[PDB]
């Protein structure tokens, strides 16, 4: 549930435009960076024999369909991100704006973590993420985790009970001394 | 407290350090108003109480109470060492005064340089650091470190001069205020002390934190106490009783 | 400023190899990844108003040579990072092993901060880095922002009440001398 910090670039001056996100619990938690390249749900199959390579390094996004839509899919949501890295990504980006319960797919296979991170995107925001796939032509993304400070928040359960200590011993001394 | 003093010498001096605790309170309950209105809106507020008046006004008046919680202490032990060796009562106040009113020439000081408590919404001159006015904090806490020397001097002789029965009470209750004092107020000057010097670093949030529960501390603790030790205070407490019923 | 566990990667099957760098206050620290791609100390001036464009998002490595060997270098240190990121480099790794008074070059870059990260790796460290530009064809560096984890606000708690210990100690012999009086 760890908010995930993305933002596309555009070689020409590089304009820029962030987005955020959530992590998920499929791959380990840490920032990557590269080339956006769109990649179809149904295209990212095993039974396959052999398909074209892409360079390494690539951040791709996945708009993922309605889950009643496909009977029999050829692999799981975690199969999908597994798939993709072997191919050559470093990023996975999904979309489960629309099919909400690919969140649950994620984060319930937690036995086997994935080496390299998995966002999903859900509401409004990936709307313009998806108006940006369909418009330019090359983007850059980079996701980011950093978050600071948290510093006294963490002192103030110290700080507090120690003046509850304090006090509950100064109301015995004024109980005993009228008793 | 200030209702049963208002006479011995040692009974003057309690009222006016009841005054600084007064002095001490009014000041955080500036603050704690300050807080209980901006419910997450402080922001809103925070230059309008930087840039306007009351950021010059709330500094110098916590400049004043600390001081004076070391003017007004420094002379009960002179009084408690003159106590026990034997027209000085109405001399000792002619000196009460002038130390009273010595620390506003102090807390102006800071007024006549052209802004500096426009770095902290506590408005106080050392928070913020030690680049603002630098030659003002250093003097600042050497003065009230040069101070308890004669303070803890005089009553480290106390104890060995004695081998006045009705007095013993005050001899102890002047010892708790002048030592609890660098209990709870040397301390703090360790957190300002730490940014001016590279081997020591301490985050910035720890050191706001500490300053609001230890500077307004040595100046709290002290009339709550004069209630259950002081056994004079029984009988000053009952005298007042029958004048109004 | 902390470190930087700059990994590179040797693809096809991955292999990684990991080093550690210092981060510099020249650009603000952040994580990046691309394509490594060496650069010359000499190749990265200015007056050269028409020079061979990449790609947009590259690492460069910078093998910085001895400061007495050029009578009048053309730009500063922190001069050809910020050339270099117009070229389209995401992030500089100034080899400073040989000149260690860049260091305090990009250390007093404090006046202008720059967007993207900028990293020197200094000491035998540097010599995995140059055998890895040097003998494989093509390889892809990955750096990232405070790679170890700091207890900033954990470590400290506790001792919080440890000092409070101490405040309620020293109060307790005060009472042996109120005894004895
Ligand atoms: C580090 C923190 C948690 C330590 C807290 C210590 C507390 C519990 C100790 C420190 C000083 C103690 C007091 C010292 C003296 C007296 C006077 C005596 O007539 C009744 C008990 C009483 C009032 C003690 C009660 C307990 C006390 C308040
Ligand atoms: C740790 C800090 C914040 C606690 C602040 C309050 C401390 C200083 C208070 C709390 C309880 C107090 C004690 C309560 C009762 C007595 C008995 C009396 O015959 C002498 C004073 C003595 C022994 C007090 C000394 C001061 C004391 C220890």
């Amino acid at each position: 549930k760890e908010t995930a910090f993305v933002e596309v670039v555009l070689f020409e001056t590089t304009y820029t435009t962030g987005l955020t996100g959530r992590f998920s619990r499929a791959g380990a938690t840490l920032s990557a960076e590269g080339e956006i390249v769109q990649m179809h749900p149904l295209g990212l199959c095993n039974n396959n024999d052999e398909e074209d390579l892409y360079e390494y390094g690539w951040v791709g996004v996945v708009k993922l369909e309605q889950p009643e839509l496909d009977p029999k899919p050829c692999l799981t949501v975690l199969g999908k991100a597994k798939r993709a890295v072997q191919r050559g990504a470093t990023a996975v980006i999904f979309d489960v704006s629309e099919n909400p319960e690919a969140i649950d797919q994620l984060n319930q296979g937690s036995e086997d973590p994935l080496k390299r991170p998995v966002v999903y995107v859900k509401g409004a925001d990936a709307i313009k993420l998806m108006n940006i796939v369909n418009k330019q032509k090359v983007a850059r993304a980079r996701i980011q985790h950093r978050p600071p400070r948290q510093e006294y928040f963490d002192m103030g359960i110290f700080l507090a009970f120690f003046v509850v200590v304090s006090l509950v011993c100064l109301i015995l001394l004024v109980k005993i001394k009228l008793k | 407290v200030i209702l049963t003093t208002f006479l011995p010498s040692s009974k003057l001096f309690i009222g006016l350090i009841s005054v600084s605790n007064l002095f001490m309170g009014i000041y955080t309950g500036i603050l704690t108003f300050l807080d209980a209105v901006s419910w997450g809106r402080f922001a809103e507020f925070g230059i309008w109480w930087e840039t306007g008046s009351g950021c010059k006004v709330a500094g110098f008046l916590a400049v004043f109470s600390s001081e004076s919680a070391i003017f007004l202490l420094m002379l009960a032990t002179v009084e408690r060492s003159l106590s026990a060796k034997d027209n000085h009562l109405k001399q000792f106040r002619v000196a009460a005064l002038l130390a009273f009113l010595g620390a506003t020439v102090a807390g102006c000081f800071p007024l006549f340089h052209r802004g500096e408590y426009s770095a902290s919404p506590l408005c106080l001159p050392f928070p913020t650091g030690e680049t603002p006015s630098l030659g003002f904090t250093v003097t600042l806490v050497l003065l009230n470190s040069l101070a308890f020397l004669l303070m803890a001097v005089i009553y480290t002789k106390l104890y060995c001069n004695l081998e006045e029965n009705s007095q013993s009470s005050m001899i102890k209750h002047v010892a708790w205020l002048i030592f609890t004092n660098c209990i709870f107020f040397c301390p703090v000057a360790f957190f300002s002390f730490a940014p001016l010097i590279t081997a020591i670093s301490i985050s910035p949030e720890i050191m706001k934190s500490v300053t609001l529960i230890f500077f307004p501390l040595p100046a709290c603790l002290n009339p709550v106490l004069y209630v259950f030790f002081n056994p004079k205070f029984k009988e000053d407490w009952k005298l007042l009783k029958r004048r109004v019923t």
